[PDB]
């Protein structure tokens, strides 16, 4: 069959969050309510598109 | 009996009988038909009902 199409490893740099998961789960009430709307267009856009490459910007 | 009467009968008879040949043949030939391509109402071997299927989101999304 065809080729899958595969972003570039420049598509997928970005500055990552590196901290751990007790920072995490510590601010994670306030990460939830003050981080609400880009979040939800992601998982929307996550359980959409059905598709990760459709989802990385 | 008078000969017309037999006669007709005989004419009555063999026309019933013509037609139930030929209708047992075309019978044949449609239950041919229908095991060779599927697509008659008879020889429907059943698939899964499409109305089980879960479409709700699920708990991941790629799928």
């Amino acid at each position: 069959p065809g080729i899958v199409e595969l972003p570039s490893l420049e598509d997928l740099k970005v500055q990552e969050v590196k901290v751990s998961s007790s920072v995490l789960k510590a601010a994670a009430h306030h990460y939830g309510a003050q981080c609400d709307k880009p979040n939800k267009e992601f998982m929307l856009c996550r359980w959409e598109e059905k598709d990760p490459r459709r989802c990385l910007e | 009996d008078a000969p017309e009467k037999n006669y007709e009968r005989t004419m009555a008879i063999l026309q019933i009988e013509s037609e139930k040949a030929e209708l047992r043949l075309k019978e044949l030939e449609v239950r041919r038909l229908m095991r060779a391509k599927g697509d008659g109402p008879w020889f429907q071997y059943p698939t899964i009902d499409k109305a089980l299927i879960d479409h709700s989101p699920k708990a991941t999304p790629d799928n």
